[PDB]
């Protein structure tokens, strides 16, 4: 009788789900910096290079340090030519050919592409640029010229402090930008950034602000459709026969769509008040003497079920308005149909309901999960 | 090395080997032992049968392996 | 004879003989119930019924499908009935 | 008008220390004048009054008696505050003259001084202060938002006394599931009783109490850092079930209240989902076992489960497994009745099936390499086709973890009988030939199809059963762990293996296996090519031994040949005789197709 249990945490494990599923490392803003900072090391010295080229290779080919390796081997003049960091490949001036001055050898500076300029027209380019908010993309004065400013070449011709710390920002935001497994937090001055071990278009929520947006654009989750339908459908929604009957068939058809998703959306933006009206029902049950707080704690997992599948199906409309008709579309728009239904069958049993039983609550809650997760598998 | 190569009847023959040596030597070594000879002698470790041309490394034999003497068919 | 044989306890687990493995409309495994009838507890009523398209579905989705339309979800082809399973 | 008033303050103010003058008085000031006068005048006079003496008087007596004296003093003026209101005041008269008065004592008497109280109440939550305690809550409740701190504090000494009391008596709580169990009905049955006796069952502190417990059971500190509750939970609910000898001396009644227990400490774990595993993986033993202590019992649990609120697919589940077993057997006795007349190598009373759902239970079209004997592979196809004659389109994947029975033993000194399982019964069906002779491990692994990893557990649990003191196999070297067994290790039959009864009945399946792991295919392709180069051989050394032999006496002298190396099947016998008749290796007789010839 003591034996006996002694082996049952394997035994049991029969069999082991989540389609939405993602892992994302939490990072502050110094943390991101010292991450960029190894990197940029380790690449300088696996290249032999100083640091800003290194920066300036990272930036182009979006900090992929493999991908930098291969190009390297298989040809290292053309990689720094399409870093723009050497002109293709296919005495002194002493003349700024920009302000027409003659000025000392000293004072000329000169990129890689050997187009000379005087210090001070120098520190005028680089002064207009950062305050522009141009961070990475100082480039030559000279027209046509690919070639880029390293960050040992600015930095001199910044006089003051806020200029050489309004380049600093701008080049670290450039560099989580390019960077392909960083992100900036899209909220109001959140000093945060999101790192993953790859790109990917799924859920983030920055523990700081509780912001969720999806991870390869910052914009709002757009849970079943692309990155590119989404936008164009709101772009849309801000502003045989002949073709003007085509044209009341598709705007007949578009109104079809537009008329659900408005629905859900405002269903979703009034949860607050469906949650503070549930806390309310459960406090008039519990004051009186029948049951506990802990009785009525499965209401809450309602309601918050609720919120999530009309959140799915909100944006899976768009989905099926840009599909190709063919026996695929048909199906998905029946599967959404009975979403949809079951839906206003456990919204009806929990919030306009008087008598509460947890059985048929809890079935209802497993079946709309199926659904939901139905409806969510075909795609990701 | 000594490995142990097992006949149809359950008669047992121990042998031992080198890592380097060639299943050649391993059927000498049987014939050596018993009065069968090579063109008769059919060996298989974990239902493989061996080619002539092999290392008895090069068939992940370890020390305590048992190996199966099978008759052929027709030369006997 | 040493260890011979007295008692013997059998045990067998039947599945249906389809493939795929998925009913394609709700997604739900073969082998399993559908959704309605898993919650209603009208268990062992829900079978699986077979096309000459050699697709396999729940009896009570394709019900559901040819009160919507008479064609087959996975080819668009006329549905007609090759056998029930029981 | 004001000349009245006045002096009665100095009769109110001598009472106050130690009736109708001031009744006439008010009634006309009521009536003079339509409360709009008295509720000017005469109202404030009397609250400035009440305010100014309770705030001169309260705190010396605080300083001087400390706040345990002070709230029963309190307490004893609010009572005899509001006798003088109800005697001296207008309140027949549908006026707010005593709730105001009530309102501003309250405030003169209470918020005046609560966090002095809330200190105390800090402190005397521990050591069973319940007579003031319930003095404490009466006064802070008259108070508007007075009670939380109360709460709060009540919640976070559950919590530290639950914690600390846990840590305390970890010794021997990880490791059994009874003490687990009797120390978290003790804490809750201990809390209950606390917030019952000091606040008599409050809405509020019962929802502290809940939340607080909620923390309390779900803290992670049993293995000194996972989830491991459910599992002891289930464990208990299992011995409960079960038919262990802690559940043989106990009643029904008793049994249900202890389920009835352990359901209300249930509702508070976090994840159910592994409860609910662990519940389904002892309920499918139980039921393939049959040693349920009550079957209605196991219902009405199934029933108070969906009640509690587990997830809605593993009860269906359970639902759909009890239905299964009702549903296999009538189907055994409707086989066994079919079976009655052609009697079989077994008969059909001692023969029982159950065929189950795939979805319900384990589903894994997985499969599992073992030699079953000639009694059980004539027994598959019959099964097989008298199911394939009322259910149409339905497979039949056979268990071989699950599957068992029992076998007799015979010695040279009395003949037993086992309950043993599938694998256990290919391994001890090896001696059946050679049956003094020792057999190697690799022999073994032969003889029987069995992989390495489930042929040593299966031989460990066969030499090394713990409560048994003389076992049936036995070995030379020595060793403390199936792991270390070697490929030259030597097992035999103890003959002298004895119960000293000559009969006797005793059980080698505890906790029958539900999983295994994924037998590799190559192991088995080489056990397979193995066995055919070896019954080949068999049978080509037999032909040139002798030319011309019939068919009946192939498979004996085949038998015979294949002892010391395993035992052939029928149908790679006669496999193997097509494929070496068909390259003229032996011939076939022309006048009676069924003696061979070899040439
Ligand atoms: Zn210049
Ligand atoms: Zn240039
Ligand atoms: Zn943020
Ligand atoms: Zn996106
Ligand atoms: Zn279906
Ligand atoms: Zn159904
Ligand atoms: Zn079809």
């Amino acid at each position: 009788i003591e034996d006996y249990y002694v082996g049952v945490a394997s035994d049991v494990e029969q069999q082991g789900f989540d389609p939405e599923e993602y892992q994302f490392t939490c990072l502050t803003y110094k943390e991101s910096e010292g991450a960029l900072n190894e990197h940029m090391t380790s690449l300088a010295s696996v290249l032999k290079v100083s640091h800003s080229v290194a920066k300036l290779i990272l930036v182009n080919f979006h900090w992929q340090v493999s991908e930098i390796l291969d190009r390297y081997k298989s040809n290292s003049a053309q990689l720094l030519v399409e870093a723009r960091v050497q002109p293709n490949p296919s005495h002194p001036p002493h003349h700024c050919a920009v302000c027409m001055q003659f000025v000392r050898k000293e004072n000329l500076l000169s990129l890689a592409c050997q187009h000379q300029f005087c210090r001070s027209c120098w520190e005028q380019h680089c002064s207009v640029l950062v305050k522009d908010g141009v961070g990475v993309g100082v480039s030559c004065m000279a027209q046509d010229c690919p070639l880029r400013t390293p960050e040992d070449f600015v930095f001199p011709l910044l006089p003051n402090e806020e200029l050489r710390e309004k380049y600093r920002r701008y080049l670290f935001r450039d560099y989580v930008e390019s960077h392909y497994q960083l992100q900036l937090c899209p909220g109001a001055d959140c000093p945060m950034v999101i790192r993953v071990q790859e790109p990917r278009a799924r859920r983030v929520q920055c523990n700081r602000c509780n912001e969720v947006f999806c991870f390869k654009c910052r914009q709002m989750y757009h849970a079943p459709t692309d990155c590119a339908t989404i936008r164009k459908w709101l772009t849309k929604c801000a502003d045989n026969q002949s073709q003007q009957a085509q044209a009341r068939e598709a705007l007949k058809k578009y109104l079809f769509y537009f008329e659900r998703w408005e629905n859900h959306n405002k269903s979703l933006q009034a949860a607050a008040q469906t949650y503070q009206r549930i806390h309310e029902k459960i406090q008039e049950r519990v004051m009186n003497n029948l049951g506990t707080w802990i009785d009525w704690q499965y209401l809450q997992n309602a309601a918050k079920l609720l919120a999530k599948c009309r959140y799915t199906l909100q944006y899976t409309y768009p989905y099926a308005y840009y599909m190709e008709s063919g026996p695929r579309k048909k199906l998905f728009e029946y599967q959404q149909a009975q979403l949809e239904a079951e839906i206003a069958n456990l919204s009806w049993k929990v919030e306009r309901a008087d008598s509460y039983d947890r059985g048929d609550l809890e079935n209802q809650m497993h079946i709309a999960e199926q659904r939901r997760r139905t409806l969510l598998k075909d795609f990701h | 090395m000594l490995i142990k190569v097992k006949t149809l009847t359950g008669k047992e023959i121990e042998i031992d080997i080198e890592p380097t040596d060639k299943v050649e030597r391993i059927k000498e070594r049987v014939e050596e032992k018993e009065g069968i000879p090579p063109q008769q002698q059919r060996l298989i470790y974990s239902g493989k049968q061996m080619n002539d041309e092999k290392t008895a490394a090069d068939y992940k034999i370890l020390g305590g392996s048992v190996l199966h003497l099978v008759l052929a068919l027709r030369g006997g | 004879k040493m260890f011979s044989l007295k008692k013997w306890n059998a045990v067998a687990m039947w599945s249906w003989d389809v493939e795929c493995d998925t009913c394609a409309i709700c997604r739900v495994q073969v082998m399993d119930a559908c959704l309605r009838c898993q919650a209603e507890n009208k268990q062992e009523d829900c079978v699986v019924v077979w096309g000459e398209c050699n697709h396999s579905f729940h009896n009570c989705c394709m019900s559901l499908w040819v009160k919507q339309n008479n064609r087959c979800p996975l080819c668009q082809q006329d549905w007609v009935v090759q056998r029930i399973g029981k | 008008k004001n000349r009245l008033q006045d002096s009665a303050m100095k009769l109110v103010h001598a009472e106050r220390l130690g009736s109708q003058l001031v009744i006439g008085v008010r009634e006309s000031y009521v009536n003079l004048c339509k409360l709009q006068i008295y509720r000017d005048n005469f109202e404030k006079a009397y609250l400035d009054s009440t305010e100014r003496f309770y705030r001169t008087q309260a705190p010396s007596y605080l300083q001087q008696n400390g706040v345990q004296n002070y709230m029963k003093y309190a307490d004893a003026k609010l009572k005899e505050e509001e006798k003088r209101a109800l005697r001296y005041l207008e309140t027949r008269r549908e006026c707010n003259s005593v709730e105001a008065l009530m309102e501003c004592c309250v405030n003169a008497l209470v918020t005046s001084f609560k966090e002095t109280i809330l200190a105390e109440c800090q402190g005397m939550i521990k050591r069973n202060e319940t007579e003031k305690l319930h003095l404490m809550f009466s006064l802070m409740d008259k108070v508007p938002n007075g009670i939380e701190p109360m709460l709060k504090d009540l919640e976070e000494h559950i919590i530290s006394a639950g914690l600390a009391d846990m840590v305390a008596a970890a010794e021997t709580i990880t490791t059994d599931s009874e003490k687990y169990v009797e120390q978290l009905l003790t804490l809750f049955n201990r809390f209950s009783k606390l917030v019952k006796e000091a606040f008599q069952d409050d809405p509020r502190f019962l929802t502290a109490r809940d939340k607080a417990y909620k923390a309390v059971v779900n803290d992670a500190t049993i293995f000194k850092l996972e989830s491991k509750c459910p599992e002891l939970l289930a464990n208990y609910c299992d011995m409960l079930l079960r038919k262990t000898p802690l559940s043989k001396k106990l009643t029904s009644e008793e049994i249900e209240a202890k389920l009835k227990e352990v359901l209300l400490v249930l509702k508070y774990v976090q994840n159910k989902d592994v409860f609910m595993r662990y519940h389904k993986a002892h309920l499918t033993r139980r039921l393939i076992l049959d040693i349920s202590a009550d079957s209605e019992i196991e219902e009405n649990m199934v029933e108070w489960l969906r009640e509690v609120g587990m997830p809605a697919d593993y009860v269906n589940k359970l639902a759909r497994m009890f239905q299964d077993i009702k549903v296999s057997e009538d189907l055994n006795q409707a086989f066994k009745e079919m079976h009655k007349n052609n009697k079989l190598a077994l008969p059909a009373d001692s023969v029982n099936i159950k065929i189950l759902n795939a979805g319900a239970w384990s589903r894994s079209s997985e499969k599992v390499f073992v030699s079953l004997p000639t009694e059980l592979e004539d027994l598959i196809p019959e099964v097989e086709e008298f199911y394939k004659k009322n259910h149409s389109g339905r497979k039949l994947h056979w268990h071989h973890l699950m599957s068992n029975g029992i076998i007799t033993f015979k010695n040279e000194v009395g003949q037993y009988d086992l309950e043993v399982t599938t694998f256990q019964l290919a391994v001890l069906f090896a001696w059946n030939q050679r049956p003094r002779e020792k057999i190697s491990f690799e022999n073994l692994k032969l003889a029987t199809e069995l992989p390495d990893a489930e042929l040593r557990r299966t031989l460990w649990s066969l030499v090394a059963f713990p409560k048994l003191k003389r076992q049936v196999l036995l070995y030379e070297p020595q060793v403390n762990s199936p792991k270390d067994f070697t490929e030259g290790t030597l097992f035999s039959v103890n003959q002298e293996f004895s119960l000293v009864q000559k009969r006797g009945k005793i059980n080698l399946i505890g906790r029958l296996q539900l999983t295994t792991e994924r037998m590799r295919e190559e192991e088995n392709e080489g056990i397979v090519q193995l066995r055919i180069l070896r019954t080949q051989e068999a049978i080509i050394q037999i032909m040139k031994m002798r030319k011309k032999i019939s068919n009946a006496q192939l498979q004996t002298e085949l038998v015979e040949i294949l002892k010391n190396m395993f035992l052939p099947q029928k149908k790679m016998i006669k496999e193997q005789i097509e494929w070496l008749i068909e390259h003229k290796y032996i011939r076939r007789d022309e006048s009676d197709i069924n003696t061979f010839i070899y040439m």
